[PDB]
């Protein structure tokens, strides 16, 4: 492939670099096309920034945690991290969601590793070795109410059992229920005068229960459950302005109050170097 | 002795003719077409007024002065109150529909000042309030009147600075949507056709808008010496392949 | 119970491996595609688009005025703007190239810069604008501009000017990234006679200026950019 | 290889190789020839 | 192959021990070419002294070291050693520097292991099981600032998380900017009075950082990471002298003053055995 | 899933054995060769180069 | 022995996923099966046969 | 496969929807009985209700 | 590949594809045309 | 076997087996032969 040719001095009525961008176009000018060059080839095909490359690797999408501690007298399992849970998402975290939001509808499988360690604060004999449980709660099936319900038989549902300290890894199709899922949606669920905009009401995914398995033993001890997201077969349509002020919310594309001008202020004039 | 620059567009019973054009520009090189069966869902039969509905609306004039910010439509609410576009609309559970957009903005060759005339497929706009407020329904439902960018915040509205292209990214890159300049001294309509964008096959026509067209002054309008400092802009927009489907009872939304 | 031994590097989780994995949902049919208009399949496809260029970047707070470079009726000689070619930058850092090329470590190829007029049609003006390459200092007055990549503008009823910023290189990558030894040059912009606006008009005029890529494009090495951080996670 | 029965367990799909700029770059309606005029 | 072919006496008028090496060639002279010598074998092939062969193996090129401790009112993580960072080089350790510098230009890929061990200097009712995380943080983008920023994230940049006592392997792509990397450059990286010389402008490869995942324990835990490199693919143009002082900087050939005799003293006269 | 034995050994790093591994940088394209004077395939190559004893060490 | 890398998920146990097992009860031979009427294969083929709505809620 | 043929008008003798449940039967009436429909495909074969399936996690 | 000897070892089954409802939505004993009346 | 899809992940090169000192021993402009004089 070239990459440019050869091309010399030119006295003609053709002018291929006036041109009306009023048009909406950007018309294809090349080098050659208003200097003398020599052949140069490519050597290069553009790889490492297809689409399928560029949302392929996996990004942090979630940190959660929950500890393994006697539940005697607790209350609220939920509320003592017996168990947590999370509303699955993919917009929580930014570095990922500037990504995919250069993209207006996006469909692609996913593949979810799951990094969870333990800690152990405050005066432990030992290490104990934990196995968490994570179980895929979709919207219309029960939701736990104790670290230890019958919700967790997860008979119909799929769950995952790993060690604390390894890693699960498994991959789940496409679950969104249109084509494509939106990254934007200037829409509401219905014509009622106070719904919520956005997306919200449309990435209604279900969410992701983790708890540990064992009992508790003489000391506590804090499991960090990290979710890792990387798009598989990835499709991506209509490209967008990238994201220029800080994110404020899950699923909504307001920006903060006095924000900071993003656009650096030059050190000097227009004229400055 | 065909220009770039003379234009006819006729639809249905209405045309329009432009002798100052910079050539149309068609959404993702896509030109609107009805919904094939191998991408149809609902069973329905779907309802085609054809030229009823195909013919080009003039939504009211707006006023270009040197202090605009800007102004926003968004589409196919700009046409909820047209003919019988709109009673279809209101009618019918679903409906689908590509259009033809012309902005017209006429001046001399003493005027300076350029437009930038942009759809932008999906725009969900920003709360002001930041965090987490939303935008209330009527807000993003503005009818033909559409936003003014250089109105103030309103409580439950959107926020209209444009540098931000109401939601987080900046002005200058709205380049990337399918666009046209209106530059008085080029210039002095702009045309864009709009194929039907979705990610389902066809939508409710209330309750989700599918594209925002914005009209926004770029280089201030200067008016020749002891000139009227200000020029009108007019909008005519045209559905095109409209179809509806589930007919019944008559939507009603609020305000 | 065939015979295995296993090598360094076992039960790492490395983020760019790409490997097999069980379904969680076997036997799950996804929805059937639809056709939606806009397909995007390479970066490389979105950065030849141009967006407009932030030049007037003097303001103090971001406006719609840092998009126009003001032109002042009859001068002569002088100097309309100026800027260093850093992409990964200063100007360029907004746009959607600056934007994109961000997201790479190491980039190579033409850009296209180009400037589209905007002043009453009964106007008339020529200017230069000049690529100096790497190597020399930002030109100081027209003379030493013109001794480089320079294309004589003629404003006129087609209302743009594309320049495009040859790849002018000893090495054949640079970093997006501010890098001296890796640095691209300036480019500058003169009266090359000057404005002259018409009886019954005046003041200034502007000039819009855009950037995008020539197909010659090479950016390669992803990594993570500068432009977005955040300090807690989002919540709905 | 594919030692899974479902396609969403698959790795990661290969190079597009599609790449066509026009869609963004010249949606206009009537072709610009580059050298020719652009406005007529 | 032959090693030597079988020649007897010889009286001729051509001699080809006779040489002018001012000319700066080497003549390829043989054993036979002087005295009677019988037929040999060479059962040989030089196999393992390639290039490939010879800066194929692994070899230690850094040692850094990390701590898993209470970050509460540390004010400054990469001080504290909470996560260090390395600013990746080749020539910080000297037996691998030694052996590339024989060449001029180098090219080859790179296969890296890293080895983490733990440490508990003080007092600790266990060993804790801490996963380390290290991030490739290329020249560009954002540096990690505490041990647990939005730059761990790493969404685009690549990261590999393994077990303390564990070994994380994995091999990047030559990453030079030109066709080799220069083992030396006599050069600047712009004419500037008092810019650096060297390499140190040229090789610039960004840097690696590691931190550990886990939050703290009661106790404190230092884990020290070992990188290896292994070339792979390798070319190598221009060999050259090799290094005979001691090296002082990376990147610079400067030799320390008041260094000693490199050449051993003979003891005893020239004539000595 | 099927039956495997780990034998002496596994998991041991040992710093001259040559094995595949993952790529960090998928799909990334390295910078064209060009041709450079001098290149060197072997050690045996250089070795017949000769070069000046320090014989009169006795400095 | 041929050289291996365990990846991420190596031991998690996913009640979803379908791979063999030794079987505990080697060589035992089921009954045999005789004829049923009445066999499903899918839930789809029953939620067609019709079932009466309490409609009448009210109670 | 085809989840709904196109259908018009009709004004027959020949009544699908009307039937008798106490026969037992439920008789298999489709949309393009008793409403005008335009076809469509189903997309979908009914993989993850295979009893295997249901029974088999 | 099956790696063990007996059929119980096996992976999970395979979908039927078989469907076919009739044996519970029309058994009835004389056959009934939709159109035609259900008593005649 | 490759395992991995990328060049560089591929184990290590295989011998040369190219070896030629000339450019090194002999770079000198007009053809020396051993046994004829040096310089004539
Ligand atoms: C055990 C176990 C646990 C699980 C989880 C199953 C995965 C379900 C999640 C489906 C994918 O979720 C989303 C959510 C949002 C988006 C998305 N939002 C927009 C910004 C873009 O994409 C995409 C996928 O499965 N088995
Ligand atoms: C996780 C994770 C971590 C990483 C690191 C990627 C490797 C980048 C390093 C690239 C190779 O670096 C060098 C540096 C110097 C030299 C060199 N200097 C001269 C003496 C000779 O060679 C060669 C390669 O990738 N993924």
């Amino acid at each position: 492939t070239v990459a440019s040719i050869s091309s010399g001095p030119k006295h003609t009525q053709k002018v291929p670099i006036l041109t009306a961008n009023e048009t909406g176009a950007t018309m294809p000018v090349l080098p050659s096309d208003s200097i003398e060059t020599r052949t140069t080839y490519m050597h290069f095909n553009g790889s490492e920034t297809d689409v399928e490359c560029f949302l392929g690797r996996a990004a942090c999408v979630h940190v959660t945690e929950i500890q393994n501690k006697d539940a005697t007298g607790i209350d609220n399992h939920r509320e003592a991290k017996l168990f947590n849970d999370w509303k699955i998402n993919l917009s929580s975290l930014v570095q990922l969601r500037k990504k995919l939001e250069l993209f207006t509808y996006v469909r692609f499988d996913s593949e979810y590793t799951i990094l969870a360690t333990a800690s152990q604060p405050d005066s432990a004999n030992y290490s104990s070795n934990l196995v968490v449980q994570a179980m895929y709660v979709p919207p219309g099936a029960p939701n736990p109410k104790e670290w230890d319900d019958y919700t967790w038989q997860s008979a119909s549902n799929p769950s995952v059992f790993f060690k604390v300290g390894d890693t699960s890894r498994f991959s789940v199709p496409y679950v969104g229920l249109a084509s494509a899922y939106n990254c934007f949606y200037d829409g509401y669920s219905h014509d009622d005068a106070e719904t919520q905009y956005g997306i919200t009401v449309l990435n209604h995914m279900g969410s992701m229960a983790f708890r540990i398995v064992n009992e508790h033993d003489e000391h506590k001890t804090l499991v960090k459950i990290r979710v890792y997201h990387r798009a598989k077969h990835v499709e991506a349509w209509i490209p967008r302005a990238p994201r220029a002020l800080p994110y404020t919310s899950i699923g909504r594309t307001n920006y903060p109050k006095n924000t900071e001008p993003v656009i650096k202020k030059r050190k000097g004039d227009i004229k400055s170097y | 002795g065909y220009s770039d620059r003379v234009q006819q567009i006729t639809l249905g019973n209405s045309t329009i003719t432009t002798q100052e054009a910079a050539n149309a520009v068609v959404c993702y090189a896509e030109w609107p077409e009805y919904l094939p069966d191998v991408d149809a869902s609902d069973v329905n039969k779907t309802s085609k007024p054809d030229t009823s509905v195909c013919r080009f609306y003039t939504l009211d004039s707006k006023t270009w002065t040197t202090g605009s910010k800007g102004w926003c439509w968004k589409l196919p609410d700009a046409l909820k109150d047209m003919g019988v576009f709109g009673q279809n609309m209101f009618f019918h559970s679903l409906g689908r529909s590509g259009y033809t957009v012309h902005v017209q903005c006429n001046a001399t060759k003493f005027h300076s000042g350029c437009l930038l005339v942009v759809v932008i497929p999906e725009h969900q706009l920003a709360s002001h309030e930041g965090g987490n407020v939303s935008v209330k329904y009527t807000f993003t439902h503005p009818g033909e009147r559409g936003i003014d960018l250089s109105s103030a915040n309103e409580v439950g509205g959107p926020v209209k600075d444009v540098l931000y292209n109401m939601n987080g990214t900046l002005l200058g890159n709205l380049l990337i949507f399918p666009h046209q300049f209106i530059n008085l001294r080029t210039n002095n309509t702009a045309t864009i056709v709009i194929p039907y964008i979705n990610s389902v096959p066809i939508d409710s026509m209330t309750r989700h808008n599918n594209v925002s067209l914005m009209v926004i002054p770029i280089a201030p309008l200067t008016v020749p010496t002891g000139a009227t400092p200000s020029l009108p802009i007019t909008v005519t927009i045209a559905p095109m392949c409209t179809e509806f489907s589930g007919i019944r009872s008559k939507s009603i939304v609020p305000q | 119970g065939l015979p295995t031994t296993t090598l360094p590097g076992s039960g790492q989780f490395l983020t760019t491996d790409d490997r097999q994995s069980p379904s969680a949902l076997p036997n799950y049919e996804p929805t059937p595609r639809i056709h939606i208009p806009g397909k995007v399949h390479n970066l490389l496809e979105i950065i030849q688009v141009d967006t407009l260029i932030p030049m007037n970047n003097t303001h103090t707070k971001d406006e719609v005025n840092s998009y126009l470079i003001p032109l002042n009726a009859n001068r002569q000689n002088e100097q309309v703007f100026g800027t260093n070619l850093f992409i990964g930058d200063g100007v360029f850092k907004t746009t959607l190239l600056g934007e994109i090329v961000q997201y790479y470590t190491h980039w190579s190829g033409s850009l296209r810069f180009s400037l589209m007029y905007t002043g009453p049609a009964l106007s008339s003006a020529k200017l230069i604008l000049a690529y100096t390459p790497p190597g020399a200092r930002g030109p100081q007055d027209r003379r030493e501009a013109m001794l480089g990549t320079h294309v004589v503008w003629d404003i006129g009823l087609q209302s743009t000017i594309v320049m495009t910023i040859p790849w002018t290189s000893g090495v054949q990558f640079r970093y997006t990234d501010p890098d001296t030894y890796t640095s691209a040059g300036f480019l500058s912009c003169w009266y090359q006679t000057s404005l002259i606006l018409p009886p019954e008009t005046t003041g200034q005029v502007y000039l819009l200026s855009f950037i995008s890529a020539c197909p010659d494009f090479k950016l390669r090495l992803m990594k993570d950019t500068q432009t977005i951080s955040q300090t807690v996670a989002l919540t709905e | 290889i594919n030692y899974y029965k479902d396609a969403a367990s698959t790795s990661s799909a290969g190079q597009s190789l599609s790449m066509d700029p026009s869609k963004f770059t010249e949606p206009v309606k009537d072709l610009m020839l580059k050298g020719a005029p652009a406005l007529n």
